[PDB]
């Protein structure tokens, strides 16, 4: 079995590990992964947090926090900052070779970072069922990955992403009406061959 | 116009409720606002505005006194006509 | 205002509305504590911590159990599930 990989391609999408692309635009801080998940010890819990992202424009910087071996390492507008180094600082890595950010975490966790939004988590063979959140479950298995924070399959991903915000107060976000064509583009078939 | 639910979050402006009474943070732009039960303004703002912001809250400086620049710009003794 | 004046500056203080016969006013099932944090542990929450090291904020709040859920403090045995 190869390395998964999770991604956040464009502002507002979400690719699983098992791969499943689905939509959910946030505003909150949200899960992306962790380990402490039902019955396990809970080693690492990187998060992801958005600010003005509902609608994709040049607004939606990302902030990521993430959080392995009593560590706060996070990153945003470029650059990365520690808030509390870690305790076994052999494994820790940073390579800023080209666009990206790439940086390990330990011998089954990296994380790449295009500087601007993506976000590429990629896992090793080590964990096989041990993790969940905005990526799944990582088994294989490509329609269980929408298994919510309070352990059932749910059908529509804007419900799923709002169960695994950090901030229970919060707002959650908003039904949109489904269509193939979004805000811009709407009624405005013209513009919508450019871009197609 | 129109009503809007709460929580409300467009533009990063998150408005929430904290410890039953109602905020409205802006820390993009530097700001927390909130009100009480009873009606009570409140607005927590960035060190950043200094020498800089005025308006019916005065300047954030240090002189206390001066606070009363008024849209013209004029140190007035009366608190009422600023 | 004078509790609250004196908290912003670095030093707060304690237990003043104990005797001064004067509570400000909220909603059912809360009333003011001082210094209670923002991330009040809810009931349809998530069990993370070490990210909320925000500053302390005045305000009422729930008792020692009895979690919010929807603008009311419910004991934390009847917390519901949602779908
Ligand atoms: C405030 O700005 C004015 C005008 O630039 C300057 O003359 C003055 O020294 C400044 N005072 C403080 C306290 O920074
Ligand atoms: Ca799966
Ligand atoms: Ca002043």
């Amino acid at each position: 079995v190869c390395d998964a990989t999770c991604s956040t391609i464009g502002m507002a999408h979400y690719l699983t590990f098992d791969g499943l692309k689905y939509l959910f635009p946030g505003e909150c801080q949200y899960v992306l992964v962790q380990d402490y998940c039902g019955s396990n010890p809970g080693t690492f819990r990187i998060l992801v947090g958005n600010k003005g992202c509902s609608h994709p424009s040049v607004k939606c910087k990302k902030r990521v926090t993430i959080l392995v071996e009593g560590g706060e390492i996070e990153l945003f507008d470029g650059e990365v900052n520690v808030k509390r180094p870690m305790k076994d600082e052999t494994h820790f890595e940073v390579v800023e070779s080209g666009r990206y950010i790439i940086l390990l975490l330990g011998k089954a966790l990296s994380v790449v970072w295009d500087r601007h939004l993506s976000i590429s988590v990629v896992l090793k063979q080590t964990y096989q069922e041990k993790v969940c959140g905005l990526c799944g479950n990582f088994d294989g298995i490509q329609n269980n990955d929408l298994t919510s924070s309070n352990l059932q399959v749910e059908e529509d991903p804007v419900d799923f992403g709002n169960s695994w915000k950090v901030s229970s107060q919060c707002a959650d976000t908003r039904k949109v009406p489904l269509d193939s064509s979004p805000a811009t583009c709407h009624n405005n078939i013209m513009k919508q061959t450019m871009v197609d | 116009d129109q009503r809007v639910s709460m929580p409300y979050a467009s533009k990063g402006l998150y408005l929430e409720t904290e410890a039953g009474y109602y905020k409205l943070s802006g820390e993009a732009y530097g700001f927390v606002a909130r009100i009480d039960g009873s009606g009570n303004f409140q607005v927590l703002l960035s060190d950043r505005y200094f020498n800089k912001t005025c308006g019916l809250c005065g300047n954030f400086n240090i002189f206390a006194e001066d606070d009363f620049m008024t849209q013209e710009g004029t140190l007035t003794s009366d608190p009422y006509d600023f | 205002e004078y509790a609250r004046t004196c908290a912003q500056e670095g030093m707060v203080l304690y237990g003043w509305t104990d005797h001064s016969a004067c509570s400000p006013v909220c909603p059912a099932g809360m009333e003011y504590r001082q210094c209670v944090s923002p991330c009040a542990r809810t009931c349809q929450s998530l069990h993370i911590n070490e990210m909320c090291q925000e500053r302390c904020v005045d305000g009422c709040s729930c008792p020692e159990g009895q979690l919010l859920d929807e603008g009311l403090c419910v004991e934390s045995t009847e917390c519901p599930c949602v779908h």
